[PDB]
């Protein structure tokens, strides 16, 4: 809320995920399952 | 033994494990338990 | 004398209070006081 | 009861083929199972951690 102790609050840790993408080749018959409308970016990165 | 090992692991890594009080350790180890023990201990700690 | 006795009665009645369940916060495994329990107000100087 | 009796050991490793022939991917199910059982952690409450 405006004029409080702080402008905004932050949760330092939230839900984070790591994914492994292997597209099925048959799904290329219907490209709508694997095509994005516009180019995008990926932000997070995790090292193990 | 869980209390002892939790204290030891807290002492092992001070930079990445935050500080804690024994009450928090006891609450955490009591939460994950068969709940007959949880119920009787809750009643006892409510009485005294 | 009525003003004098009214003022001393006000002084007596103002300072009679008992603390009960003050708000607290957990920090570094200890208990710390939330800004409103202590009698200092500094809302105006923070943004400047 | 503290332990259990079983007939077959639990699966541990599985494989994925990327339509290719020379190489495949080997993955461990134990890491996935360990990842899926946890919970969101916040520094504010040590008890949850």
């Amino acid at each position: 809320e405006r004029g409080g102790l702080a402008y905004a609050t932050i949760k330092y840790a939230t839900e984070t995920t790591i994914f492994y993408l292997i597209y099925n080749v048959e799904f290329s018959n219907t490209p709508d399952s694997l095509v994005l409308i516009n180019p995008t970016y990926t932000m997070t990165k995790v090292f193990i | 033994v869980d209390m002892r090992h939790l204290s030891l692991m807290q002492r092992r890594f001070p930079d990445v494990l935050i500080q804690a009080r024994p009450s928090h350790f006891w609450k955490a180890v009591l939460n994950d338990s068969p709940e007959a023990v949880k119920a009787v201990m809750n009643l006892s700690h409510s009485h005294n | 004398y009525s003003t004098i006795i009214k003022k001393v009665r006000f002084i007596r009645g103002k300072g009679s209070f008992i603390l009960h369940d003050i708000p607290t916060r957990d920090h570094r495994g200890m208990e710390v006081a939330e800004p409103e329990v202590l009698g200092v107000e500094f809302k105006n100087v923070l943004p400047v | 009861q503290v332990y259990k009796i079983v007939k077959v050991p639990s699966i541990s490793f599985r494989h994925i083929v990327m339509q290719s022939r020379d190489r495949v991917l080997r993955v461990d199910t134990y890491y996935e199972e360990m990842s899926q059982v946890g919970d969101v952690i916040t520094e504010d409450e040590p008890e949850k951690f």
